[PDB]
């Protein structure tokens, strides 16, 4: 169902608040974003892990450099924060997601892990800055 | 406060660049 | 739903900062800021 | 801190007149001209351009933000 997959998306507006905390390979990596290819086709990824882009670029207030390495069954490459879109993955590229995974031959993840994994982030963004980590953010 | 997108503010595309 | 925002100091960048946290700014790190106007129905009479 | 509105004694709108004023006073005019070349004929009305101190320009110094 396209309904249940979105509850792990990440927005354009929930990854402003996590541009510096720490774990962000162990959170961010299980979830799926509608990354903008471009004419008003998307391709849902999957998050691999995270890499650091040469090139700065500034998001609205704040700004960031870091990079995506994300994957769609086969076809990989580097993508930036900025193409990601707000909209909700829709029925045809739904569709279109679940073929390449069948084609790719990756199993497509269990219900019950979006349903465990979805938590971290509702975790994450509750959690209170009591460590050393406001120092490592601002710097 | 979660997402307030209310669409959205003009997402720029891969290949357009 | 509301996280008690702050002003900073001298950055003049507001900040969500909750209890049980220290007082300090989202980026460069100072330890002075004011908080915003109430929301409260603020009327005067021009006498 | 910034010129009033109106002047206590009289009560004649003399706030309208503090830019008017500056600029009479740089072109060539003097003050004893300028007054009465703005329109201020009782004495009463020619403190607000004469006594008023302008420190709003400090205040704006301190700009909160850039
Ligand atoms: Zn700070
Ligand atoms: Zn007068």
């Amino acid at each position: 169902l396209p309904e249940e997959l979105n509850r792990v998306r990440l927005s354009r507006h929930k990854l402003e608040r996590w541009c510096h905390m720490p774990f962000f390979a162990k959170t961010v990596t299980g979830c799926f974003v509608r990354i903008g290819i471009g004419k008003p086709v998307y391709r849902v990824a999957e998050i691999t892990g995270v890499v650091e882009t040469a090139k700065v670029y500034q998001l609205g207030g704040t700004r960031t450099n870091k990079g995506l390495q994300l994957r769609h069954g086969n076809d990989q490459r580097v993508f930036r924060l900025e193409f990601v879109s707000n909209q909700e993955f829709t029925e045809s590229e739904f569709m279109k997601w679940k073929e390449a995974m069948f084609s790719a031959g990756m199993q497509l993840p269990t219900l019950d892990e979006i349903n465990k994994k979805e938590l971290s982030i509702k975790e994450a963004l509750n959690y209170k800055f009591n460590d050393q980590d406001i120092e490592e953010i601002v710097k | 406060t979660s997402t307030y997108g209310r669409y959205g503010s003009q997402t720029p595309m891969y290949g357009s660049g | 739903q509301q996280p008690m925002i702050y002003i900073c100091g001298e950055c003049h960048t507001e900040n969500e900062i909750k209890s049980r946290d220290p007082i300090r700014c989202r980026e460069c790190g100072y330890r002075i800021m004011y908080k915003k106007r109430t929301k409260r129905l603020v009327v005067f009479d021009a006498r | 801190m910034i010129i009033p509105v109106r002047c206590f004694t009289c009560g004649k709108i003399v706030g309208n007149k503090w830019e008017a004023y500056l600029g009479l006073l740089q072109a060539e005019y003097t003050e004893g001209d300028a007054l009465d070349a703005l329109g201020l004929k009782r004495y009463c009305c020619r403190r607000m351009l004469l006594a008023h101190v302008d420190l709003i320009e400090k205040l704006l110094n301190y700009a909160p933000l850039e």
